[PDB]
RNA sequence: CACGGACCAAGGAGUCUAACGUCUAUGCGAGUGUUUGGGUGUAAAACCCAUACGCGUAAUGAAAGUGAACGUAGGUUGGGGCCUCGCAAGAGGUGCACAAUCGACCGAUCCUGAGGAUGGAUUUGAGUAAGAGCAUAGCUGUUGGGACCCGAAAG
RNA sequence: AAGCUCGUAUCAGUUUUAUGA
């Protein structure tokens, strides 16, 4: 499932963790929102997962649906986020309708 | 078969499998018997929703999975004090298996796809519900159909059914009752079932108190 | 058409309202109870 | 006093993770008994025989109970008859599992029992012979 | 019945054929069993080492005795050599015999339960079809069509390595085969001069039903290991006791996996073996907890963090305002003076 | 008091194994244990397995034997829990393990003597109440192995 | 150290009254 994915990477290895001297844990899986890693803040444990990234100057917001657990090739569905800040935050909001705050 | 075409990993053969199931449901001369074939059909339709993730196509898919109670045995034949004549006889076998599928499935649905099956079971209860028949009265359809709702999904004298689906039916059957559009219908006998559940001891408090507040507290 | 709320989240609003309207009514009937309680304490100290 | 399970079986840790939630939110003393029982060691979770389940259902007015063994349900070849009852446990042995299913009743896991009986209505918790 | 798995061709295209899940991928994924079985199994392919029986005893030393104004360690006899009049037969001494000379009869190999060992491999197979577990383990499996990845049986017939690597590159294991080869490093220890000079990452497993030149085709491309389905090594499946290797199955192998392990319909092929039962129904807890059911039989919620009731002690006698919340009569006491009262 | 210390580097002392337990974990469970072996293998790895054997599963005795239901495998009392009533506080019912009390079955008693029938006298029990073990691993104890390390008068 | 009943009226390096040499 996903609880079984989490516990096996919480301890017993998430092989992309950085243990900071602060005791903090950082998932470097390029698709996580918080650079830190915690339960449903890292993109492997969670099944519904949104993120903003940049490939060029174009800032896309990637989105991961549990529908696509079978196929990892097309996991992250992505949408361009205009360029003006105000309309982009509004653009963000509509995609995040009926999700976690 | 259709259990390999509705449970495919390809989107196009699942849409085309739904359309060939539309032609297969308007080909009524082959769907005469064999309950477990209808059970396999609802398991294939269960997976056919299970691979759909995006919200607009899963609402279109829920609306057309409800509509499959409409293409299969449309009302046009519109039988006269005719008991169960090839639009109402086999239809009940297409209903029960669906609930049986959900009676098999309520453990195995995760916390992210369970909204698809709450919304799906809303549309399908509305659609069987809409096909009592085109009018809301057909009397042996009411008591035989209510026997093949009562005897499986709100049993509530058996723990084999999962307790989240009767409380969800309690949450939906009023608004989805009056999606049919103050009239008088066989509603109260349905409500008598819930009164039977309040009459039934040897159960858990949730069925007893959650219908006893949620269903009976409605002023409608 | 238009997007609809999840049937867990729909329930959430409903059950939250059920608790919230209960809580607000419980709170409002406690401000009056503490006001009456204050009067009892005042006359006892006198 | 015992706080956490010594077990490393993560599925047992998931049941603890579930029943700790139901221990404080239900405030019924059924869940506190089960959640205490999951922490227990292997010697202190003795195997309840299918014969002890049969003895337990001879109990008057216990025809429609869901018997719950926190340990393991094990088969007994000596008895012939067995009632149609829902039995809940961690481990059903292949022999015992087959015996309950063929008799008519079901064999269910503890989280299935957590769903069907959250507060724990109409149940019976059996324990194996320790001495 | 299960979802079902699409088989890809050597061009990386989805063929219309589909295969049912062998129900080994519905085994309990047990990290604790895999760990405690791997540690015992990794000890088995291990040789003996021992220090010599004669070493330290190949000296003719004698203790000098009491009251000689020198330490009582047995010293070597003779003369005029430098080695005369110095310590032997002692763990602290130079050229002396070590404490607890390592003997050959140490417990090198570990006995395991055969059923526990089988459980571990079933768990290890189950973890190969998770995709997130594979990504966590390592394995660049972002650009691969589906999991578990099943390729057509014609993959076995490939003779030449050039064509065999072209099959994997077309599938999508290109990134995983570039992870290996770029990860070739020198061993960081004394392992350099003990025939463990180089160390690299683990690539994909390639599971076949029967060989038609595939074992030889892939035995040169670095990282790629092959295994016959009948075997399926735990050390290959869960390397370093970490679950979920990226496994490329073949069509014939994937169908044979039903026979090899067993399911509800098919038998087992292993004598008196069955796949283990889950002690839970669902491997996730939060569907159970955030149900329509449980949240109905539950008392209302808190704030997840308490509002701090009385954080600091304000004292009455001083601070007028707190002396009004305690004792509302103090207002009346101040108005009438009351302490300043005439008789 | 006395024994040790000129200074510095490096070396340097509770180890390994067998026998027998302790507790915890894991697997399965009235069973359990692949690895003496054979088959197989990308080769001391891994993967399969025949026939046996080990330990446990049904007891009461000294040479000879017998054998566990008057039985919801018991009558009562308690007894975690659960159910009904009550806002609660309580009360009533059913009661797990377990404990207390009254007994029985089985074998063994003190006699009655039809080779020992039969009825009485009473208690007894790693007895039956209606199985909990086997194996691996970890923690550690006991004893033997040179046995935490070094140091004695010897034959 | 752990398991079992309980969480109490289970007790206390104490005082008091009561009843003897």
């Amino acid at each position: 499932s996903d609880e079984i994915v989490w516990q096996v990477i919480n301890q017993s290895f998430c092989s992309h963790r950085i243990k900071a001297p602060n005791g903090q844990n950082f998932c470097r899986n390029e698709y996580n929102v918080t650079g830190l890693c915690t339960r449903q803040s890292c993109p492997l444990a969670n099944s519904k997962y949104a993120t903003v990234k940049c490939d060029n100057g174009k800032l896309y917001l990637y989105m991961k649906t549990p529908e696509r657990a079978h196929t990892p090739a097309k996991l992250w569905e992505r949408i361009k986020l205009s360029k003006n800040y105000t309309k982009a935050l509004q653009q963000i909001d509509e995609h995040l309708l009926h999700w976690s705050k | 078969n259709f259990v390999k075409q509705l449970s495919s990993n390809n989107r196009k053969t699942r849409v085309n499998a739904l359309e060939a199931l539309k032609k297969y449901l308007t080909a009524k001369q082959f769907k005469e018997n064999k309950q477990i074939e209808f059970n396999k059909l609802w398991k294939g339709l269960y997976y056919a929703m299970w691979f759909s993730d995006r919200p607009r196509p899963q609402q279109r898919l829920a609306n057309e999975l409800g509509e499959l109670h409409g293409l299969y045995f449309d009302p046009k034949d519109n039988s006269t004090a005719d008991e169960l004549t090839t639009n109402d006889k086999a239809f009940i076998k297409f209903s029960r298996g669906f609930w049986k599928v959900m009676c098999f499935e309520w453990f195995n649905i995760d916390r992210y796809r369970l909204d698809k099956y709450l919304l799906l079971i809303r549309r399908v209860l509305f659609s069987q519900l809409k096909y009592l028949q085109s009018r809301n009265w057909d009397k042996k359809l009411v008591d035989e159909y209510i026997k093949k709702v009562l005897r499986w999904l709100p049993l509530s004298g058996s723990p084999k059914v999962y307790t989240g689906i009767p409380i969800h039916i309690v949450d939906i059957l009023l608004d989805e009752w009056e999606r049919l559009l103050a009239k008088k219908t066989p509603l109260a006998d349905v409500i008598a079932i819930f009164q039977d559940i309040v009459a039934d001891y040897n159960n858990s408090k949730v069925l007893r108190e959650k219908i006893k507040e949620d269903l009976f507290s409605d002023t409608r | 058409e238009k997007i609809l709320t999840p049937e867990s989240q729909l329930k959430k609003s409903k059950a939250q309202q059920k608790t919230a309207e209960q809580v607000a009514a419980e709170r409002a009937a406690r401000k009056a109870a503490n006001k009456e309680k204050r009067a009892i304490i005042l006359e006892r100290n006198a | 006093h015992r706080t956490a399970p010594k077990s490393d079986n993560v599925y047992l840790k998931l049941l603890v993770k579930l029943y700790t939630f139901l221990a404080r939110r239900t405030d019924a003393p059924f869940n506190k008994v089960v959640l205490k029982a999951l922490f227990l060691s292997k010697i202190n979770r003795p195997p309840v025989s299918v014969s002890r389940i049969a003895r337990a259902l001879k109990q008057e007015g216990a025809a429609n109970k869901t018997v719950v063994v926190v340990g393991t349900v094990t088969d007994d070849a000596r008895i012939f008859e067995f009632p149609k009852t829902t039995v809940a446990a961690l481990r059903f042995t292949a022999g015992a599992r087959a015996k309950i299913v063929k008799a008519g009743g079901e064999c269910i896991t503890l989280d299935q029992l957590a769903v069907r009986a959250p507060k724990g209505q109409n149940t019976l918790i059996l324990r194996g012979p320790r001495n | 019945s299960r979802p079902q798995v699409t088989v890809h061709s050597l061009t990386g295209e989805a063929t219309a054929n589909a295969l049912p899940l062998p129900a080994v991928f519905s085994a309990p994924i047990r990290p604790d069993i895999v760990h405690t079985v791997f540690t015992s199994v990794n000890k088995n392919k291990r040789q003996a080492y021992a220090v010599s029986e004669k070493a330290g005893h190949q000296t003719s030393a004698e203790s000098w005795g009491t009251g000689r104004a020198v330490a009582r360690i047995p010293r070597v006899g003779g003369g005029g050599t430098g080695r005369s009049g110095q310590g032997a037969f002692g763990n602290m001494c130079r050229g002396g015999r070590m404490f607890a000379p390592t003997k050959t009869w140490r417990k090198w190999n570990v006995k395991v339960n055969h059923n526990e060992k089988r459980y571990a491999t079933a768990s290890a197979i189950a973890a190969t079809a998770v995709a997130s577990l594979v990504l966590a383990r390592g394995h660049r499996v972002e650009k691969i069509p589906e999991i578990p990845l099943v390729v057509s049986t014609d993959l076995e017939s490939i003779q030449k390595t050039k064509e065999a690597v072209a099959a994997l590159k077309a599938v999508g294991a290109h990134s995983d085969l570039l992870k290996v080869l770029k990860s070739k490093k020198l061993r960081a220890g004394k392992g350099k001069y003990r025939n463990r000079r180089w160390t690299q990452r683990r690539g994909p497993l390639v599971v076949y039903a029967e060989d038609n030149g595939i074992v030889k085709a892939l035995r040169n491309v670095p990282g790629v290991e092959t295994a016959n389905v009948a075997s399926l090594n735990l050390l290959q499946l869960a390397p370093g006791a970490h679950l979920g290797r990226f496994v490329i199955w073949t069509e014939a192998a994937f169908t044979k996996l039903d026979q090899v392990w067993g399911s509800e319909t098919v038998a087992s092929s292993k004598v008196g073996y069955t796949l283990p039962s889950h002690i839970i129904s669902t491997s996730d807890v939060t569907r159970i907890i955030n149900s329509s059911e449980i949240q109905s039989a539950i008392r209302p919620a808190g704030q997840a963090t308490q509002k701090r009731t009385h954080v600091l002690k304000k004292n009455p006698l001083k601070n007028k305002q707190v002396l009004l919340r305690l004792n509302p009569y103090a207002k009346v006491f101040a108005a009438e003076k009351l302490g300043s009262k005439k008789a």
